[PDB]
C-alpha cells in the first residue's frame, strides 16, 4: 500500500490525502515530525527534505502538486481529474501556480505574520480571492465536470479558512460567499469530509506558531 | 647575390639544359645516397652506365602505406635512417590520407636551397614583369609560429615553419623581398589569430611602400579581406589611442606592439572616410596600397574558386600565379607571372628532383608506363611521381597535370584539380562522421560568440602516459578560456561510440587536450599541399594524426594560444 | 500560425523557443519592449504581464514549463519530450520544479546582485550544478532517453553560464564539468541552436543589469 509522508497541519499534504481519497487508492499514511524525520524521509528526498511524498512500487514522489498528477497518471480509469483537451489542463495548470504562489504568499502573510505585511497580505489575499472568484466565471467546482485539479489544490487553504477569518479580521465569505461555499460544497465529498483536519485545530495550531517565532 | 640577368640567363639554359640537370639531378640525389636500404632491396649501388634505366627497371612504385613504416622508423626515438638517408632535421604530412591515415616525409636542407633559388627565380621574372622599388615593402600574409618536437626528441615540420624558423631564412632572403611588415615575433607569435591581426596591422603600417599583397593562396587572401571587413572600426581604435585592443593576449607580441604605439587621432578621421565609401568592399586592396603592383598566390585549380572574391577585394588589379612545388619536392616556377590565373601556368624547375609521369591515356586508367619529362606529351595530361632528397623516390603523390606548352626546352604544366581522391580505412578515427560532429558539437558553445568554426584537426601521443588526444580549432577569433575548455569536454562527449568511452573513464588512454590554435594553421596547410609539386589533386586535410603525420605536427605546438586538459574526468 | 511574445534574453521565452522548434512547428517570434507590453499581450496576461506567451487557436498560452508542455500535448504523434511511464513523468516534472526554484535565484544571485549577497546565491549555484551533476549521472540528456522536457528547461540556462563565470569570476566547469559539459551536447539540437541569442550579449546585458543598480 502506498506511503504518504505528511504532516496534519499541512494544507500541501492534504492535497495528496485529497488525489488518493478521491480516486480509490488504500493506503497508509505517515506523520512525520520534522525534528527528528524518519528514515525514509531522508532516504527518499536528501536534498529539500519536506513533505508530502508518496512511495509508490517503492519509487519516491514528492511534492504535493507533482504527487497529485502522480496519482492522476497512474490511475486513469475511474474519476480523471484533468479535462482531455491540451488546453483546458494548460489552464488547470496556470491556475494551480496561482494558488500555489501568490495565494499561498498571500495568506502566509496572512497568518503567519503581523503588522504592515499582515495588512498587505489582507489586501491581496482577498483580490486574490476575488479573481479566483473570478475566473470561476461562476463554476462549482475547478478541474472537470466533477472534482478536479485546481480544486484538490486550493480546498486545503478551506482548512485553514477559518483560521484567516480570525487573524485576517476578515470575512471571505461576505466578500467571496461563492469561493467559501465552493468549499462547503466540496466538504460534502469524503476525499475532504476526512482529509481536513478539524479547522479548530489548524487555527489552533497556527496561533501556536505565532507564539514560538517573533 | 640577387641579381635579374644572371639569375633568368643561368636559368633559361638550365632550362634547355632540362635533360642534363635532370639526369644529373637523379645521379647526384642518388649519390648523396647510393645507401637507402629501400635501394638494397631494389639492388642499388651506383654508377654504372645504365643508371637511369636500372633505377626504372628494379625499383618500383610506391605508396603512402610502404612510406609510412620507415619514415616513422625516422621519426620516433629511432632517430634512425631509412628511405632517403639521414635522420632528416625534420617531417612531412600529406593531404588526402594513406588510408585515411598519416603519411611521413623526410626534411634536409636542400628543400631550403630549392626554396631560396625557386624564390629567387620566380621574384625576378615577376620583377621583370611588375618591378618594385629598392626600398619599399610587402604584406606577407605569412605565418609559421608553431614548432613541435615528435616522441623521439626529433623535430618534425611544416613546409612554412621550416623556411621561415630556418637559421638561412632571413639572410636569404633579404634581397629578394621588400622587407616584412610583421616584426619575426609576431610571424612566429603563439597567437597567429591575433598575430593576423597585428598582420593586417603590419601591412597596413607602410602601405605607402608596400609593393604586393601576398598569400599562398586567394583564400588566405581573401580570409585576411574578409576579416578585415568585420573588424577595421576596432582596428581604427586599436592604432589610434596608442593602445593595443584588449583582444591580445599573448605578451611578447603585446611586447611588440607596445614598442608601437603612441596616442594618435587624424588618422582615425581618414580610414572612417575610406573604409565607408566603398562598394561592399570591392577595390579594397589597392584602396588599401594603392600602389602595390600585383595580388600574388596560388590561383589555380582547387583555388580558383577564391580568386573571384579575391578579385572582388582585388579590384583591377592583376593577379599573378604563384609556382609549384613542395617539401615533398619542387616542380614548377612561373616565369611569366604577366598571364591570367585562368592562363595560368608553371614551369619545371630541373635540379630540384627526378621527376616521372603515369599517362592516363588509354581510358581510366590505362596500363602505361612512365616516359621522360620532355617524353611527355602537349596537351595530353600525366600523373606526377616524384623522386628527389626530400624521401621521394619513384613515388605516387595521385594527381593529373596537363602539359599546355613549352618554355624552350622545358615544358609549361596546367593543374585542373582537387583532390587526390581514392580513400580507404582509418584508424584516427572515431567516424570522420563522429569527429566533424565532435568539433560540430562543442564549437556552437562558440557560435554563441557570433564566432563560427573555420577548420580542425587531431593527434594521438603516444609517449604520454597514458597517451591522449589532441584537438585542435581554427575559428574566427579571441575569446575566454571557459568556453575552450568547456568545449574539449564536448568533443570527448561527441565522440558517441562505446570504446571511447571505455578507456578515458577507467583512464587507460589519457584525457584529450584540446589545444586552440590560431587563424590559418589549416590554411598553412592548404597553402602548402596545393602549392605542393604534383597537381593540385591536394586538398583534403587529414583529420587526425596518427605518429605518421608531421606537416600539421610542427604547426601543432607553439602557438598554443591556449592549451587543456579536461577538468571533467 | 503560432504567435509567440518573447524577450531577446528570457530564458523562459527560450524554453518556449527550444521546446516548440524541438517539437516541429514554424512559429513567428516578436519581441518584447517591457516598457510598452503589446495590446495582444496586455490581453494575454493583464496581470502577470509575463512572457514567454504562444498564441493557438487564438487562446494564449503562458508560463514557460506550462508553454513547453503544451508544446508537448498540441502536436503527440512525433517528438514526445516524456517517457512512457507515469513516474518518468513525475521524476522530470520533479526535476523541472528543481531548475526553477534555488537554481534560478541563485543564478539571479550571481549575475544580478553583489557581496555578502552574492557569495551565497554563488555556493548556491554550485551546489544545484552538483546535485544536478549527480543526477545527470550518465544519460545524453534528462526526460527520457532522447531530447527531454526538463533538457529544454535547464539548457537555456547555458548561454547564461558565460555572465556566471565573469561577474562571478568563477568557473563552473571545474566543480561540476559535465553538466557544462552536457549543455554544449544539447546544443547541436536545432531548437536551440537558433532560438538562443549570443551570450556576449547576454553577458552585456547583465553588465547593463549591473551598472544600473550599483
Ligand atoms: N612548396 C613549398 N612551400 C613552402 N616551403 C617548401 C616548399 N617546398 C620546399 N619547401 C621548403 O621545405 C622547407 C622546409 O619544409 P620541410 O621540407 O622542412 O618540411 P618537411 O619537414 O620536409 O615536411 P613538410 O612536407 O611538412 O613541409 C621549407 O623551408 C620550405 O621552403
Ligand atoms: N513544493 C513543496 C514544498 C512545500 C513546503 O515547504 N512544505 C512544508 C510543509 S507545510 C514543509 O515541508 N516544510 C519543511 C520545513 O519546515 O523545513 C510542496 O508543496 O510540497
Ligand atoms: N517562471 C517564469 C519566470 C519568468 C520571469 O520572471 N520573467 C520576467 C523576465 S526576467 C518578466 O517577464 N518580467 C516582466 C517584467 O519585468 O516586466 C517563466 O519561466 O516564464
Ligand atoms: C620558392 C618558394 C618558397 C616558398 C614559396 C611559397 C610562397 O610564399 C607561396 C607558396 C609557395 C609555396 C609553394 O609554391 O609551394
Ligand atoms: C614559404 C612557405 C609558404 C607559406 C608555403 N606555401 C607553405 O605553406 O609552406
Amino acid at each position: 500500500l502506498p506511503i504518504l509522508l505528511d504532516y496534519w497541519p499541512s494544507m500541501f499534504g492534504m492535497r495528496a490525502r485529497v488525489a488518493l481519497r478521491e480516486k480509490g487508492v488504500e493506503f497508509e499514511y505517515r506523520e512525520e515530525d520534522f525534528s527528528n524525520k524518519s528514515p525514509l524521509l531522508l532516504q527518499s528526498n536528501p536534498i529539500h527534505k519536506k513533505i508530502p511524498v508518496l512511495v509508490h512500487n517503492g519509487k519516491p514522489v514528492c511534492e504535493s502538486l507533482n504527487v497529485v498528477q502522480y496519482v492522476d497518471e497512474a490511475w486513469p480509469e475511474k474519476n480523471p481529474f484533468f479535462p482531455s483537451d491540451p488546453y483546458g489542463r494548460a489552464q488547470a495548470r496556470f491556475w494551480a501556480d496561482f494558488v500555489d504562489k501568490k495565494f499561498t504568499d498571500a495568506q502566509f502573510k496572512v497568518w503567519g505574520k503581523k503588522g504592515e505585511e499582515q495588512e498587505a497580505g489582507k489586501k491581496e489575499f482577498i483580490e486574490a480571492v476575488k479573481i479566483l472568484e473570478s475566473e470561476l466565471g461562476d463554476k462549482p467546482y475547478f478541474g472537470g465536470d466533477s472534482f478536479g485539479y485546481v480544486d484538490i489544490s486550493l480546498i486545503t487553504f478551506s482548512s485553514w479558512f477559518q483560521a484567516y477569518e480570525k487573524f485576517g479580521n476578515f470575512s471571505i465569505e461576505s466578500e467571496s460567499p461563492k469561493l467559501i461555499a465552493w468549499a462547503k460544497r466540496c466538504m460534502e465529498k469524503e476525499s475532504v469530509s476526512k482529509s481536513l483536519p478539524d479547522s479548530e485545530k489548524i487555527v489552533a495550531y497556527a496561533a501556536e506558531y505565532r507564539k514560538n517565532n517573533l | 647575390t640577387f641579381d635579374m640577368n644572371r639569375v633568368i640567363d643561368e636559368f633559361d639554359e638550365m632550362t634547355r639544359n632540362a635533360h642534363q640537370v635532370q639526369k644529373q639531378t637523379l645521379k647526384e640525389i642518388l649519390l648523396k645516397n647510393q645507401s637507402a636500404i629501400y635501394l638494397q632491396n631494389c639492388g642499388l649501388n651506383g654508377n654504372a652506365t645504365d643508371p637511369e634505366e636500372a633505377f626504372k627497371s628494379m625499383v618500383p612504385l610506391v605508396t603512402d602505406v610502404e612510406l609510412e613504416p620507415y619514415i616513422k622508423r625516422m621519426v620516433d626515438g629511432d632517430t634512425s635512417p631509412i628511405l632517403t638517408g639521414h635522420p632528416v632535421p625534420a617531417i612531412s604530412l600529406s593531404s588526402g590520407t594513406s588510408q585515411g591515415r598519416p603519411k611521413f616525409i623526410p626534411f634536409t636542407d636542400e628543400l631550403m636551397e630549392n626554396t631560396l633559388q625557386l624564390f629567387r627565380t620566380a621574384f625576378a621574372f615577376r620583377n621583370r614583369d611588375f618591378p618594385i622599388d629598392d626600398n619599399g615593402k610587402a604584406l606577407q600574409f605569412i605565418f609559421s609560429s608553431k614548432q613541435y618536437i615528435s616522441t623521439g626528441g626529433v623535430p618534425v615540420g611544416t613546409a612554412t615553419t621550416n623556411v621561415y624558423r630556418n637559421p638561412n631564412f632571413k639572410a636569404g632572403m633579404k634581397s629578394i623581398t621588400s622587407p616584412s611588415c610583421s616584426p619575426d615575433e609576431v610571424i612566429f607569435s603563439p597567437d597567429v589569430h591575433q598575430a593576423l591581426y597585428c598582420h593586417l596591422l603590419s601591412g597596413i603600417l607602410f602601405r605607402d611602400q608596400v609593393q604586393y599583397v601576398f598569400a599562398v593562396f586567394a583564400h588566405g587572401l581573401v580570409h585576411a579581406f574578409r576579416t578585415f571587413e568585420q573588424v577595421w572600426e576596432e582596428i581604427v581604435t586599436d592604432i589610434k589611442d596608442g593602445v593595443l585592443s584588449n583582444r591580445i593576449t599573448v605578451p611578447s607580441v603585446r611586447t611588440a606592439m607596445s614598442k608601437l604605439l603612441t596616442p594618435n587621432p587624424e588618422l582615425a578621421e581618414t580610414i572612417r572616410t575610406k573604409c565607408m565609401s566603398l562598394s561592399n568592399w570591392y577595390g579594397l586592396i589597392p584602396a588599401l596600397f594603392p600602389n602595390a603592383k600585383y595580388v600574388y598566390g596560388i590561383m589555380t585549380g582547387s583555388m580558383e574558386p577564391y580568386v573571384p572574391k579575391l578579385r572582388h577585394y582585388a579590384g583591377d588589379l592583376p593577379l599573378v600565379s604563384h609556382d609549384y612545388g613542395s617539401s615533398e619536392g619542387w616542380i614548377a616556377a612561373n616565369v611569366t607571372p604577366r598571364l591570367s590565373p585562368e592562363e595560368a601556368t608553371f614551369a619545371v624547375i630541373p635540379n630540384l628532383g627526378y621527376f616521372e609521369f603515369l599517362p592516363v591515356s588509354e581510358t581510366g586508367e590505362g596500363e602505361e608506363k612512365p616516359v621522360g619529362l620532355t617524353q611527355v606529351k602537349i596537351g595530353e595530361e600525366y600523373e606526377v611521381v616524384i623522386t628527389n632528397y626530400a624521401g621521394l623516390y619513384r613515388y605516387r603523390l595521385g594527381d593529373v597535370v596537363k602539359v599546355i606548352g613549352f618554355y624552350n626546352n622545358t615544358p609549361q604544366l596546367k593543374f585542373i584539380c582537387r583532390r587526390n581522391l581514392i580513400l580507404s580505412i582509418n584508424i584516427d578515427k572515431n567516424t570522420e562522421r563522429d569527429l566533424q560532429l565532435s568539433v560540430e558539437s562543442a564549437a556552437k558553445r562558440l557560435s554563441e560568440e557570433k564566432i563560427e568554426v573555420i577548420d580542425f584537426s587531431s593527434y594521438i601521443d603516444v609517449s604520454t602516459d597514458p597517451g591522449h588526444y589532441a584537438i585542435f580549432w581554427e575559428i574566427s577569433g579571441e575569446t575566454n578560456e571557459d568556453v575552450l575548455q568547456d568545449c574539449c569536454n564536448c568533443l570527448d562527449r561527441a565522440f558517441i561510440d562505446a570504446g571511447y568511452v571505455s578507456s578515458r573513464k577507467c583512464k587507460t588512454i589519457g584525457a584529450l587536450e584540446l589545444r586552440v590554435v590560431a587563424k590559418g594553421t589549416f590554411r598553412k596547410i592548404q597553402e602548402h599541399f596545393l602549392g605542393l609539386g604534383s597537381s593540385a589533386g591536394q586538398f583534403k586535410m587529414p583529420r587526425c594524426v596518427k605518429p605518421s603525420n608531421a606537416k600539421v605536427l610542427q604547426i601543432l605546438c607553439e602557438n598554443v594560444v591556449s592549451s587543456y586538459f579536461s577538468t571533467a574526468f
